[PDB]
């Protein structure tokens, strides 16, 4: 399994 | 087009392991196939689909639940109601957000900040504030639905426990939420090409957490029922239970999404698993709300 | 990353006109700015977002439709039906397109027809079936509402003539998408890279025609209605009317739509106004329908 | 006002 990853400017979902 | 070339006639190029020289902060050369700029695009393609298809779920149920309401002004109704409210609006800036300046290629490949403009941080601190407006919402559901599910006739040592027990854990995921969407702020506004996701990660665990617990709760109800109903019932439920248990009635399929969430390809543009969870509990919060909503025994 | 640039410290860069020195057929240099690209991407990220708006919007109203229904069986119930399920089966098929090879980035700057295979012209000829197989939908349901509209009571001549003409356009509009959709056939297996768009755009104005022909006739029916209701009914329609001009009960918007469509930028990436008369007269199919079938006088 | 335009394989909407 792997961690949620976020783009630098992406918001929660 | 004043000539082809003999390129155009290999049958044999898969384009895809191509070049493309573009300019980025690192120099005037950076190749980059085209197979990896097509996988931030259907990135990006494959994550608007989904807040698409929840734009108009919430907007399609918020006028039904309206108009079909046969018993209104009900507390739990305008919680629904305002956590989908608050779904549509998500979706709205973050449809903003995938044709604004931080989704497109630009960024993506040259990580130059001058494209970044003010504003659309503050559409990004808007996002992360609606999206704990949002778990506001269903977690004051949550309670509001326990404190129907575990009341009056039923014994109140079980009842309490459940309703503080979910209440502190609600409490606490919100206070992480918003603690995670603070800090993102300060750097996002400290510095535009930094990240923080570990707090919205843990977020993520706490939530899942929370539906798993209400599910747990609503099947453990449906075993007491069972059990109250086989002492001198009438003739307990007949064929009736089939639906119950995965027919979203019960909140079963989010807790087994959001665990199938963490089992996919390490992020190959799909963290669609975990935005289905969201969706499919809120769209639920009917069934499972007018199923605690019953007297369970007669 | 070895070192950066004096480059990322120019704060008017503005990344939008720079260039990208990639492969075409017409050679190893074709130089295209970035603000082209992401607006290639930004029609796919502008036509994904209203297809996932129609498969979650036509999937929750069937659901609705199917558990609400009082009364089931009647004709019209299936026929809306089964158009809400070929939407459903035309946004998943315009979704593997989207994530297919003929929307990628690559096929659009790079002409190149290795990149297509074989099967996805399959799913190509699908969709266009697809579409016959809603507008046959929509148009059998609207014979099958003025069927209901003028009949009975109502003198045999006028309702006789508006059922004749409307079968009549809704038999060529159908032969019309058909006809269009297999030469778009014949030539997209042909030749990959041509295309066929006059007889769409044709089949599209005429469709257009059958719902403002629909609207219109809707509305001469509120006419009538109120002439009616005004020579000895009771009181008329007291405020009553207010909802029936244009929210949703007739075919009012949609005939707005359609003809606001073609008033936008020249193709933006944006030819939603278009997939939204579509959506917005399929959903309000049912209001329609169960104004027609109304006694309109007592 | 303008056509409509579709992509070299864009079906129907
Ligand atoms: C509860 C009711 C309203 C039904 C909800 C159904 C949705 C959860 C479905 C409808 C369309 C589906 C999408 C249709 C197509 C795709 C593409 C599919 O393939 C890829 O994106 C991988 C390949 C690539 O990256 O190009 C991944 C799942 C996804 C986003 C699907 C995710 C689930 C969606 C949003
Ligand atoms: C029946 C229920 C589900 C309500 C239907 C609502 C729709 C009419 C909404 C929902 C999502 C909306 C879309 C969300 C985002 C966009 C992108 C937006 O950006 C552009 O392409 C234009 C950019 C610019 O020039 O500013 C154009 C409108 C559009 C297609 C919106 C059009 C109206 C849509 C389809
Ligand atoms: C362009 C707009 C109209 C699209 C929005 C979605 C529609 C498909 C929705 C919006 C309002 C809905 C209606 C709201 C309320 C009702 C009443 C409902 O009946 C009852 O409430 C009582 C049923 C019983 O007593 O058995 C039947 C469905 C219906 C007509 C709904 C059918 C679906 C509708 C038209
Ligand atoms: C149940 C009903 C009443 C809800 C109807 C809500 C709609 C009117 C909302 C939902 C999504 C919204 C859209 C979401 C995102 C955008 C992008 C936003 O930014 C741009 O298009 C400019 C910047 C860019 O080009 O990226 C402009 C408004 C718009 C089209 C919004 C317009 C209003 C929309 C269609
Ligand atoms: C679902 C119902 C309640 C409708 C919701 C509509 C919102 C999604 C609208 C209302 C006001 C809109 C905003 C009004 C003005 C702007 C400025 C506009 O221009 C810029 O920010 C770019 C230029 C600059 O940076 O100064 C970008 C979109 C934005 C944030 C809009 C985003 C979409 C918003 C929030
Ligand atoms: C992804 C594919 C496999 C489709 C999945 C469809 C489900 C989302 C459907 C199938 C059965 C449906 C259920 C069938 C019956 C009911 C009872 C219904 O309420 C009643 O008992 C009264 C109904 C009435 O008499 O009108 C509420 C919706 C619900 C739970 C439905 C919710 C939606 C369900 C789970
Ligand atoms: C009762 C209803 C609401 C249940 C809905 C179930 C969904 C959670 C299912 C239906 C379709 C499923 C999808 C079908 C296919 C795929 C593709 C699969 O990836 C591949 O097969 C290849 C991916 C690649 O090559 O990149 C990953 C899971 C996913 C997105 C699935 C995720 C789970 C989905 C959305
Ligand atoms: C993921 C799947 C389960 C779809 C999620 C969307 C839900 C928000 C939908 C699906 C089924 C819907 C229900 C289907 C049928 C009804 C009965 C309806 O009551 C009626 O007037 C008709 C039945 C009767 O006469 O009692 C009231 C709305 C309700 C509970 C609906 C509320 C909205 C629900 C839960
Ligand atoms: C309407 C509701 C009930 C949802 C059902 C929609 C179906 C009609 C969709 C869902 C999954 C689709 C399939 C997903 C995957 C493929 C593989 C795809 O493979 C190819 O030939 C292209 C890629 C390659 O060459 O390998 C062809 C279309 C097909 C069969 C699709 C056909 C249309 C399907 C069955
Ligand atoms: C009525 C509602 C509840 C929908 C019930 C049917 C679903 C199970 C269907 C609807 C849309 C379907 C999706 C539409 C499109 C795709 C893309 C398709 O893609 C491919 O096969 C290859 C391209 C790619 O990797 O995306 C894989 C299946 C999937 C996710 C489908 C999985 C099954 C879904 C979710
Ligand atoms: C103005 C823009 C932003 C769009 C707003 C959303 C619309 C799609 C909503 C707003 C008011 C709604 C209407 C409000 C009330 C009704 C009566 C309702 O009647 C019944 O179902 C039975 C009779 C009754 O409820 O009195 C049918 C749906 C309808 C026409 C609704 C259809 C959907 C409408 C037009
Ligand atoms: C009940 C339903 C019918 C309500 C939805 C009404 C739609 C017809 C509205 C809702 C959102 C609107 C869109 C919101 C934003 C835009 C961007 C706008 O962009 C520009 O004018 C250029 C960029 C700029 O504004 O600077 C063009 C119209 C458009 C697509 C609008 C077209 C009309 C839309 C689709
Ligand atoms: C791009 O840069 C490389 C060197 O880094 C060079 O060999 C090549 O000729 C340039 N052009 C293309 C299309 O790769
Ligand atoms: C890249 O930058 C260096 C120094 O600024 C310069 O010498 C070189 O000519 C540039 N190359 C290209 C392809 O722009
Ligand atoms: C791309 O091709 C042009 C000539 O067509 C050349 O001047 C340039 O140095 C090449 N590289 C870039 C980044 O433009
Ligand atoms: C492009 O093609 C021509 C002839 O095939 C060749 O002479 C030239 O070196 C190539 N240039 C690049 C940048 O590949």
């Amino acid at each position: 399994w792997h961690w949620l990853q976020l783009k630098p400017g992406q918001p929660m979902y | 087009a004043p000539s082809l070339s003999n390129l155009f006639y290999d049958p044999t190029y898969n384009p895809g392991q191509s070049t493309i020289n573009y300019t980025s902060i690192y120099g005037n050369g950076s190749t980059i196939t085209f197979d990896e700029l097509q996988g931030l695009v259907n990135s990006t393609v494959t994550q608007a689909i989904m807040f698409g298809v929840r734009c108009g779920a919430a907007a399609l149920t918020l006028i039904v639940m309206w108009m079909t309401s046969r018993s209104r002004k009900t507390p739990i109704f305008i919680i629904n109601q305002v956590s989908l409210f608050l779904i549509i609006l998500h979706s709205a800036l973050y449809f903003k957000y995938l044709l604004s300046n931080y989704s497109s290629v630009t960024y993506a490949l040259t990580g130059f900040p001058q494209f970044i403009s003010r504003g659309d941080v503050h559409v990004y601190g808007a996002t992360n504030i609606i999206q704990v407006l949002l778990v506001a919402s269903i977690e004051t559901s949550l309670v509001f639905q326990i404190k129907v599910i575990f009341t009056g006739d039923n014994f109140k040592r079980i009842g309490l426990m459940l309703t503080s027990i979910s209440f502190t854990l609600g409490i606490a995921t919100v206070t992480m939420y918003f603690v995670s969407a603070v800090k993102g702020m300060i750097v996002t506004y400290n510095d535009v090409s930094a990240t923080q996701d570990k707090y919205f990660n843990a977020s993520t665990i706490l939530l899942a957490s929370s539906i798993n617990f209400m599910s747990f709760v609503l099947v453990v109800k449906l075993i007491l029922a069972i059990r109250s109903r086989r002492f001198l019932g009438l003739k307990q439920f007949d064929s009736f239970h089939i639906l119950l248990i995965m027919s979203c009635q019960s909140l079963l399929v989010p807790s087994i999404i959001f665990i199938l969430a963490y089992s996919l390809k390490p992020n190959q543009g799909t963290d669609v698993l975990t935005t289905v969870a969201t969706l499919l509990a809120v769209l639920s919060l009917p069934l499972s709300s007018m199923w605690a909503t019953a007297a369970n025994n007669a």
